């Protein structure tokens, strides 16, 4: 069960390896958006937190 | 270039090369300006010898 907009969670995605091709094959979640990175490279990158 | 794609990180690199290059024209400029007031000098220590 997801929150409410209001009551929105948050969790720190933390010291482990972040996959958006394994992702992508298990979606049936059908949009994207970006707006400081392309979906392109969101694979090669690393990130800070 | 970690970090856009090429159809819209171009954007991002042409203001930096319009102003990285307008910034080289300043100093050719004011090279050209000091360079003559030199000469300037030059000319008048040509005519001190």
């Amino acid at each position: 069960r997801f929150a409410s907009v209001y009551a929105w969670n948050r969790k720190r995605i933390s010291n482990c390896v972040a996959d958006y091709s394994v992702l992508y094959n298990l979606a049936p979640f059908f949009t994207f958006k970006c707006y400081g990175v392309s979906p392109t490279k969101l694979n090669d990158l690393c990130f800070t937190n | 270039f970690s970090r856009l794609d090429k159809v819209e990180a171009e954007v991002q690199i042409d203001r930096l090369i319009t102003g990285r290059l307008q910034s080289l024209q300043t100093y050719v400029t004011q090279q050209l300006i000091r360079a003559a007031e030199i000469r300037a000098s030059a000319n008048l220590a040509a005519t001190k010898m």
